[PDB]
RNA sequence: AAAUUUCGGUUGGGGCGACCUCGGAGCAGAACCCAACCUCCGAGCAGUACAUGCUAAGACUUCACCAGUCAAAGCGAACCU
RNA sequence: GAUAGCUGGUUGUCCAAGAUAGAAUCUUAGUUCAACUUUAAAUUUGCCCACAGAACCAAAUCCCCUUGUAAAUUUAACUGU
């Protein structure tokens, strides 16, 4: 391009020839001149040029306007609100096509967090991820999903499409471990158990309207049957297809890895996995 | 003069008004619209909590 | 290969099917299926009603006199409905109308009796 | 106000202004018109019905609460069940 | 909270060339011609306007 | 005014699709969206949405 | 008897006398507007229902804010000064 | 290095824009809002406007097309009055 061509003359660009962008290295405005002095920009005689006025949101005295409006209770307990980051189904398809995120197995949380799909943080009261109903048309996926929450509509969206939905719960603690798997291991601890959702979502995970890992698994196929006569859509049969034995795994509780189990202990140096033994050990972890 | 006194009602438990009423008079029993029936039904007062 | 303490094995001793979990009218293929948008999509639905076979004699009577406006030219009961942004959901409430209208075959106004009345008594004229 | 803190030196929002005030992602602060719960036996219907409605806040006003909180306040919202959720977002506006 | 413009942070080569196409391409859209603000140093380009989804759609059928 | 006789006409002596109509009013008026309504509801924001729906941006 | 505190504001200099909230008449005469140690008249209420119920497009707004005022409709009964 | 609505001062060159109706305040020697003024930007109407329109107990004033013009609304800032 020109710009080489443009190089190719003029001496060296030693450390002399340096300058910052024209516009961005404000000249600092000191006070110390004719207009910049006399009273600094401070004003008249009072508390301005003497730099003394009263706490923000006085008004003299009187009873200031953030304390004539009365209390209520909007934020009481923001503090234990639960909290999902929102994930788009033209967000899954997207990256399904870009590659990240490969539907050849279990969308978990891990791979999600993987291929950054949808940045969650372990703190600010986040236990999990929800689902949305955006790409409700155009989405072909095809792949057993597992996400915290979850609609009729786009429960049926993703069924009709081959997939299996299901919802689980992420404790505080194994919600963090489940985020960032490498600094739980690099720590030196045992995989811990995930504990049961509170009697807020016993009900809400013990129903298989949801599709819940604590509901009968019988109700699986009447539930599905139902969305389908209420959106129509026939029921692709998934015991016939080619990725069953994939597609079965529902990952049993009190487990927070898809893979390992807990109270196996992981090693980074020297790829290597201790066994729990000792009786009582096996009987508090798994009984 | 006028005390200000709650206004109980039968029907449709929780839900309730005040009125005005001389302090030289039977109590009041008069009809008033409730929002859970929605319909009209007699009221009783009760408590008073007011002397003006 | 693992298997917790409250697994779904031991939950429900019963159902312990593995492959049992994913095992079972209006029919999709004689309705016709189309969407235009025209910001909300529109799910629109088509059938032939005299050759619905889905359908009881008397019950294909009863739609055909009561819902009349929606009958096409070539005898087919068009209706449509948009309410939504999605399509699924205008494809659900379509679905719910027709289950209604079949439910309710199978079992503002005064101005107009008042000018029918009124007709009525001006028709005296006979000879 | 206290624009420096004592213990890690940094700033600190009054309480008063988030029990008394609700946050938004829009850039509007919610409140509630005074006299709500006080004297509703003089008050004409019309009177305690618009009392009973939220109100907004002003220019001025909601850039003094925004003064008087810090960014930890300003994060989303994206709870499992609360009637705010559908204005967080603000659409439609062409200045 | 007025101003609202596109940026292409993203051109290699003659930015002249692509300002006078985007500027031919979008003058049938509004009549008048679109405040452009090209920078040889960054190879960057600014038009004053939401153009995004118009501009994607043209740089696809461009086919880059 | 309407009546069955006037459809059985069009569909037999001129043999095309009949119009239908349905008497529409005009749109609300809706002001221009001020930045700070200070002192208008809740409902201020319902009155410019499409529609009611949860809609997300992207995540 | 010990321990902390205060002694509010206007006053054609300060005390004294009087006042401290709100509505009307002239100043302010014909959209709004403006001053009271300028001259006056009044009020911290008064009489019947208890649909004086639940909702909600758009506006006025005491010169700011907090606070106040009117309202097509919608559901429910009709055949306030 | 107390505080202090209070006295005093607050350092080089040059260019441009740059004067406020009022209210609250244990308040009128001090503070906030409003109003005036400054910066960058998106919008189109800003002022004198002509027939007319605007009350029972004089100079006047409001809206006001063509017409002179190029000024006005808003957004985000913040000191100064
Ligand atoms: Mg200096
Ligand atoms: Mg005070
Ligand atoms: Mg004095
Ligand atoms: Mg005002
Ligand atoms: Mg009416
Ligand atoms: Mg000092
Ligand atoms: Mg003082
Ligand atoms: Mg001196
Ligand atoms: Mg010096
Ligand atoms: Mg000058
Ligand atoms: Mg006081």
């Amino acid at each position: 391009a020109r710009a080489l061509d443009l190089l190719r003359g003029l001496p060296r660009v030693s450390l002399a020839n340096l300058k910052p962008n024209p516009g961005s290295k404000k000249p600092e405005r000191r006070p110390r001149g004719r207009r910049r002095g006399r009273k600094c920009g401070r004003g008249h005689k009072g508390e301005r040029q003497r730099g003394t006025r009263p706490r923000l949101g006085f008004e003299g005295g009187q009873t200031p306007f953030y304390i004539r409006i009365p209390k209520y209770g909007f934020n009481e307990g923001h503090s234990f609100r639960r909290q999902y980051k929102p994930l788009s189904l033209n967000r899954l398809q997207y990256l399904i096509d870009l590659g990240r995120v490969d539907p050849s197995q279990p969308i978990d949380l891990t791979q999600l967090v993987n291929g950054r799909g949808v940045t969650i943080q372990p703190l600010k009261r986040d236990y999990g991820v929800q689902l949305v109903e955006e790409g409700a048309d155009t989405f072909t996926a095809k792949v057993n999903i597992e996400v915290q929450l979850a609609s009729e509509l786009a429960i049926a969206a993703i069924e009709k499409n081959g997939g299996v939905v299901t919802t689980a719960f992420y404790d505080p603690r194994s919600l963090d471990i489940v985020c960032k798997p490498v600094p739980f291991f690099l720590r030196g601890q045992p995989i811990p158990k995930r504990m049961l959702p509170p009697e807020e979502l016993v009900p809400y995970y013990t129903d298989a309207k949801n599709r819940g890992y604590l509901a009968d698994p019988a109700k699986f196929p009447e539930a599905r049957l139902e969305l389908a006569r209420k959106y129509g859509y026939i029921l692709p049969d998934i015991t016939k297809d080619e990725l069953f034995k994939m597609l079965c795994t529902r990952k049993d509780p009190r487990q927070i890895f898809f893979g390992l189990a807990p109270g196996w202990v992981v090693n980074m140096a020297d790829k290597k996995i201790l066994k729990p033994t000792d009786e009582n050990l096996l009987k508090y972890y798994t009984s | 003069k006028n005390i200000l006194v709650r206004m109980v009602s039968e029907a449709g438990t929780g839900f309730c008004f005040n009125t005005k009423r001389n302090r030289l008079r039977e109590k009041l029993t008069l009809l008033h619209y409730d929002p859970v029936v929605k319909q009209r039904v007699l009221f009783v007062e009760k408590k008073k909590i007011r002397s003006l | 290969e693992f298997k917790s303490i409250y697994s779904l094995d031991k939950l429900y001793p019963e159902s312990q099917g593995s492959d049992t979990a994913w095992r079972v009218d209006i029919p999709l293929d004689r309705l016709t299926i189309s969407y235009c948008r025209s910001v909300n999509s529109k799910a629109e639905v088509r059938f032939h009603l005299a050759t619905a076979e889905w359908i009881a004699e008397p019950v294909r009577q009863k739609i055909a006199i009561t819902h009349k406006n929606k009958i096409n030219r070539l005898g087919e009961l068009i209706l449509t409905s948009e309410s939504s942004r999605y399509q699924f959901r205008n494809l659900a409430d379509c679905l719910q109308k027709i289950r209604d209208m079949i439910t309710e075959a199978s079992q503002k106004l005064h101005r107009i009796r008042i000018e029918n009345m009124n007709r009525e008594r001006l028709r005296q004229k006979r000879i | 106000l206290t624009y420096f803190s004592a213990r890690k030196g940094k700033r600190k929002t009054v309480k008063a202004v988030i029990d008394r005030f609700l946050r938004l992602h829009c850039g509007l602060w919610v409140r509630r018109k005074a006299g709500y719960k006080k004297k509703l036996w003089k008050k004409t219907p019309a009177r305690k019905k618009r009392l009973r409605e939220f109100v907004f806040c002003n220019k001025t006003q909601s850039k003094l609460l925004d003064k008087m909180t810090t960014s930890f306040w300003k994060r989303r919202n994206w709870y499992v069940d609360d009637p705010y959720q559908k204005y967080h977002d603000r659409t439609n506006l062409k200045v | 909270g007025n101003r609202q413009m596109t940026v292409i942070r993203k051109v290699e080569g003659d930015i002249w060339a692509l300002q006078k196409d985007v500027e031919d391409f979008l003058s049938p859209l509004l009549g008048k011609t679109p405040v452009t603000q090209v920078n040889e140093v960054t190879g960057t380009l600014r038009i004053k306007g939401y153009f995004d989804q118009e501009l994607k759609a043209w740089l696809l059928e461009k086919g880059f | 005014r309407w009546d069955d006789s006037v459809t059985y006409i069009f569909h037999q002596l001129l043999d095309m699709r009949e119009p239908v109509f349905e008497f529409v009013r005009p749109p609300p008026y809706h002001p221009k969206q001020k930045r700070f309504p200070h002192r208008q509801p809740l409902r201020y924001l319902d009155r410019y949405r499409d529609s009611h729906e949860p809609t997300y941006g992207i995540y």
